[PDB]
């Protein structure tokens, strides 16, 4: 049933938005780490910025 | 009037005095706390409310009676005589408090000596002091407009060692028995790193 | 060693220390910090601003201190 | 493009304490702060033989042609062969107990050698630096580390002086140790320079930048480069008639829109491309017009 | 904010091979790998006079206050005046063959 | 090398057992647990 399938599609879209929002915090984006604490612990102020 | 709980007089504005230093100890004869060691920053108003001093020197106690180095020492109090010092606005004594302060201590190896002119008035005002790498910074509300409560930077002192302690210097006015005026109290609020 | 004036000579005037007369209940006149009037706020250095609201992180007193 | 420069006249900055006497040890470094004065940087740099320099967010050449709100210099005696111990992120005793460079403002690190002909600077007997500074605790040694730009807590103990290698001084809870070695050849020094830029007038300028080419009256209708009390940019000045004792007017978005000049006129400040231009084009006749 | 530190007790890392004997040539460098041990970095660094250091994605100060899964050190005898030939991207024979 | 698991190679200056977490339960603290660092609040839990 296509009409019944669209309800699950709407639910999946609602879940996907929060999944995208939550997963982005684990990326390093090219940095040495994804944690600010690790950056502060491993580097000095001239290179932390 | 604090000295006499019965009499009441109109309130007049009075300026405070402070001593700021890096280490503190005891007054050796009387074992009284509150002695600043090494180079000390002293801020003293003078000139019947028209001048303020600022110098950074070592305080060497004097052994004369009722002074810092004697056994009859109780407190460091600066005084002035309104009859002689503040007789009129033309003959104001600009060194009365400084001369009173020199009786308690000998001033040794002073790095600098500054003074600033204050216009006589009765309006309320604010005074602040901070310190960073550049030095000690003074702020006042009389810089731009005395009728606004905003404080503005007006001086920078070359004190680079970290200041850890400060002490208020009490004042006592030797007014004649006729006047016996009352003096306004002042309040101190500590600054904090805040948004 | 800058010149600090003539050296003091003589005796220091005696002072009486009576903290009870100064820190009593009758002489208590509290005055707290009022943030509505921006009391105790140091103006930022350098440049002025007009008709704007800004957020600053610096040294300020606590509200109602 | 033309030019428009306005600068106030100030006195000369006093560098005599740094050029006379014996430079202090690293743990007792001397600090100088300059505001509202001018300096001849060429004269100062000629007196020294520079071996290395490292600047952050600024260049040495720019420090000889720009104005700032404040100029801070820390200097002390230091051997050049220990340069690596002054580098950012070093794990040696120099950073821990003697001097930690601060990077909150643009700064430069300079090492130089004092020539023989410069007789006003007196050589010290030995180079000295602290090896440790700690408080006694039940667990063991509680080390105290220098804050960036600050002094060591063991400064008072270190003032007693060191006469032999690894000599220790204690006053109870605090204990410090020092290391000394003789000075051979020409004296070598270090200089930590920091500057600040203010949105208001910058009163600390080099003498090479002191000029009064305020020919704005003849350069009204032209895009020019302006340098007004440390504020630089490009724009066009329009004669205008107009808050406080300030020579610069800014909009809500921090764009410089108005200036008060020495001549007494008020000028509107606009970018060199400000007037909107639109073109009406017809393809059939290949004609165009301007609005 | 408070503090909360938990660390296991391990033995001391063995740096005696590097501090005894004759260091090998550059082409026959010696490698040491340390796992599950503790080291006194202050003692090690005091024994040497450092002329230069260059770190990548880490700082020497952080190497004296942080924990790692593994520590690898390669050492050999080398004259300081040939420092440029050890720099990243060098075109000399040191990088090519040593 | 830094491992997501415990890091067993530590300097002697960092060897400490300041595990006073029982008294610091209701406070934001900086933790350094077997090479893992960060800030957070610890709540008593069963697992
Ligand atoms: C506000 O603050 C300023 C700056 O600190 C004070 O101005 C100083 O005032 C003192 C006196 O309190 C002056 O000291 C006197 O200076 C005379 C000449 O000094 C020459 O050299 C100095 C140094 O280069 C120059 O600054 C100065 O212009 C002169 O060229 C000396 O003759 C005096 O010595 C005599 O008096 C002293 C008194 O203690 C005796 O010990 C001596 O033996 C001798 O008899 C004296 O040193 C000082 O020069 C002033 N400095 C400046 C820069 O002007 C203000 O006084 C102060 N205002 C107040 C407190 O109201
Ligand atoms: C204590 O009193 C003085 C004297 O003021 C006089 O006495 C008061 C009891 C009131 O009755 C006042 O109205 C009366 O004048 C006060 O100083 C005065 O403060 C006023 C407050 O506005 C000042 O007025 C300003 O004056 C300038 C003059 O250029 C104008 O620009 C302003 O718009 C405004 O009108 C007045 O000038 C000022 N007088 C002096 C000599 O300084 C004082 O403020 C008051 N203090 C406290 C803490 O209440
Ligand atoms: C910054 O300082 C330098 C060095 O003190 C100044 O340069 C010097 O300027 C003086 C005065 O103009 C020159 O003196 C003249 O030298 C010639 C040499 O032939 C001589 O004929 C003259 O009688 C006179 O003595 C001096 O040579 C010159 N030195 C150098 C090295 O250039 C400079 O002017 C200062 N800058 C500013 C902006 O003040
Ligand atoms: C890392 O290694 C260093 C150097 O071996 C250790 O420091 C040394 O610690 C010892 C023992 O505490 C000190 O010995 C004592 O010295 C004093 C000096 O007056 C003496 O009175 C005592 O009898 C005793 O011999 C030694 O001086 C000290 N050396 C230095 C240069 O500080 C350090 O403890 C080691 N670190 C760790 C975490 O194990
Ligand atoms: N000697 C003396 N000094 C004072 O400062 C003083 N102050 C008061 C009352 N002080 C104040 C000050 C401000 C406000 C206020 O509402 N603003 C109220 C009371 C009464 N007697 C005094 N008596
Ligand atoms: C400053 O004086 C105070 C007392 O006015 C000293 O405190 C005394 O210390 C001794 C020695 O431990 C004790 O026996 C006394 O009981 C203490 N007296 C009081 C009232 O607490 C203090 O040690 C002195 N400080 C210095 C630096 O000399
Ligand atoms: C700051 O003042 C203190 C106390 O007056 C000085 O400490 C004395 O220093 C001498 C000389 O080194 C020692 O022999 C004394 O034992 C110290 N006394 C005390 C009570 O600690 C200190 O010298 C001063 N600071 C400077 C930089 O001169
Ligand atoms: C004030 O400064 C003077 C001059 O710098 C100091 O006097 C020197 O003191 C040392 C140490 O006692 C002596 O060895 C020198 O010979 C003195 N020099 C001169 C020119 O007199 C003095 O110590 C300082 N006063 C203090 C710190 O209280
Ligand atoms: C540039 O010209 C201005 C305007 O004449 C100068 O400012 C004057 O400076 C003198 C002292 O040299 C003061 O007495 C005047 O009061 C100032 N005038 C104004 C309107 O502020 C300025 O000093 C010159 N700058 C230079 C030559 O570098
Ligand atoms: C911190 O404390 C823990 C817990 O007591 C210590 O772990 C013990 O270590 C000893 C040897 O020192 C072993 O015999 C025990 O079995 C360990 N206990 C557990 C529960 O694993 C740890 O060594 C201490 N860390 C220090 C002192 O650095
Ligand atoms: C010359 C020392 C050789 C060390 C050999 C083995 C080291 C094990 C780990 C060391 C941490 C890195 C220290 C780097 C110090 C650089 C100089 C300084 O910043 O002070
Ligand atoms: C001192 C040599 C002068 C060369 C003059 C002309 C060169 C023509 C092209 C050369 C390529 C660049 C070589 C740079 C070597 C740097 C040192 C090294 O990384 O080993
Ligand atoms: C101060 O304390 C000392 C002990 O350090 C004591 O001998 C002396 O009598 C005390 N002086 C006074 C005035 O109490
Ligand atoms: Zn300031
Ligand atoms: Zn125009
Ligand atoms: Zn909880």
């Amino acid at each position: 049933n296509l009409a019944f399938n669209k309800v699950q599609d709407a639910v999946n879209a609602n879940a996907m938005a929060l999944s995208k929002l939550a997963a982005e915090l684990s990326n390093t984006f090219g940095a040495i780490s994804s944690s600010i604490s690790d950056i502060l612990a491993r580097l000095d102020p001239p290179e932390q910025e | 009037t604090i000295i006499s709980q019965s009499t009441n007089r109109p309130i007049k504005k009075i300026y405070p005095a402070f001593m700021l230093g890096h280490s503190v100890g005891n007054y050796t004869p009387t074992n009284i706390t509150g002695r600043y060691l090494n180079h000390t920053l002293v801020i003293l108003p003078d000139g019947c409310g028209t001048l303020v001093h600022a110098f950074y020197c070592i305080l060497q106690p004097r052994t004369q009676a009722y002074c810092a180095g004697a056994s009859t020492f109780t407190s460091v109090t600066v005084w002035d005589t309104p009859a002689s010092d503040c007789a009129n606005s033309q003959s104001y004594n600009r060194l009365a408090n400084l001369n009173a302060f020199k009786l308690y201590f000998d001033l040794i190896n002073c790095t600098f000596r500054y003074n600033y002119t204050i216009t006589e008035d009765e309006n309320a005002e604010w005074f602040g002091i901070t310190q960073d790498t550049q030095g000690v910074h003074l702020y006042s509300s009389r810089k731009e407009n005395v009728f606004r409560n905003n404080m503005f930077h007006f001086a920078t002192l070359p004190v680079y060692q970290k200041i850890l302690y400060y002490t208020v210097i009490p004042r006592s006015i030797r007014s004649p028995f006729n006047d016996r005026k009352a003096w306004a109290a002042f309040y101190i609020y500590k600054l904090h790193p805040l948004t | 060693s800058v010149d600090m004036g003539t050296t003091g000579s003589g005796n220091c005037i005696e002072s009486q220390v009576q903290p009870d007369f100064f820190e009593t209940a009758r002489n208590t006149w509290p005055l707290s910090i009022d943030t509505s009037k921006a009391e105790g706020v140091i103006y930022p250095n350098g440049k002025s601003y007009s008709n704007i609201t800004l957020t600053y992180t610096g040294l300020y007193p606590k509200a109602n201190d | 493009r033309g030019e428009f420069i306005e600068q106030a006249t100030t006195q000369e900055c006093d560098f005599t304490p740094m050029l006379t006497g014996t430079p202090p040890p690293i743990y007792n470094f001397k600090r100088l702060v300059f505001t509202n004065c001018n300096y001849n940087l060429t004269k100062l740099l000629s007196l020294f033989q520079v071996s290395e320099f490292s600047c952050h967010q600024v260049s040495p050449s720019s420090l000889a042609t720009g104005c700032y709100s404040s100029l801070t210099v820390d200097y002390f005696a230091y051997s050049t062969d220990m340069s690596s111990y002054l580098q950012p992120g070093s794990a040696g005793e120099i950073v821990q107990f003697n001097y930690k460079q601060d990077f909150s403002n643009p700064t430069c690190r300079v090492l130089a050698t004092v020539p023989q002909n410069l007789t006003t600077i007196t050589k010290p007997s030995n180079y000295a630096y602290l090896t440790e500074c700690y408080k006694t605790s039940a667990y063991g040694k509680n080390y105290l580390y220098n804050a960036p730009g600050g002094y060591t807590p063991c400064l008072s103990l270190a003032s007693r002086g060191f006469s032999t290698k690894y000599q220790s001084h204690s006053d109870g809870e605090l204990t410090t140790t020092g290391y000394i070695y003789p000075v051979t050849g020409n004296l070598q020094m270090a200089f930590i320079i920091s500057v600040q830029y203010g949105t208001d007038t910058n009163s600390v300028c080099p003498m090479q930048a002191l000029r009064n080419d305020t020919s704005i009256e003849d350069k009204l209708d032209v895009c020019v480069e302006y340098s007004l009390h440390g504020i630089t940019g490009r724009g066009v000045f329009h004669n205008c008639t107009s808050l406080r004792n300030q020579r610069f007017v800014y909009d809500t978005f921090d764009n410089l829109v108005g200036y008060h000049s020495y001549n007494g006129n008020y000028y509107c400040v606009r970018p060199c491309v400000s007037v909107p231009v639109s073109v009406i084009y017809d393809k059939v006749s290949n004609s165009h017009a301007t609005l």
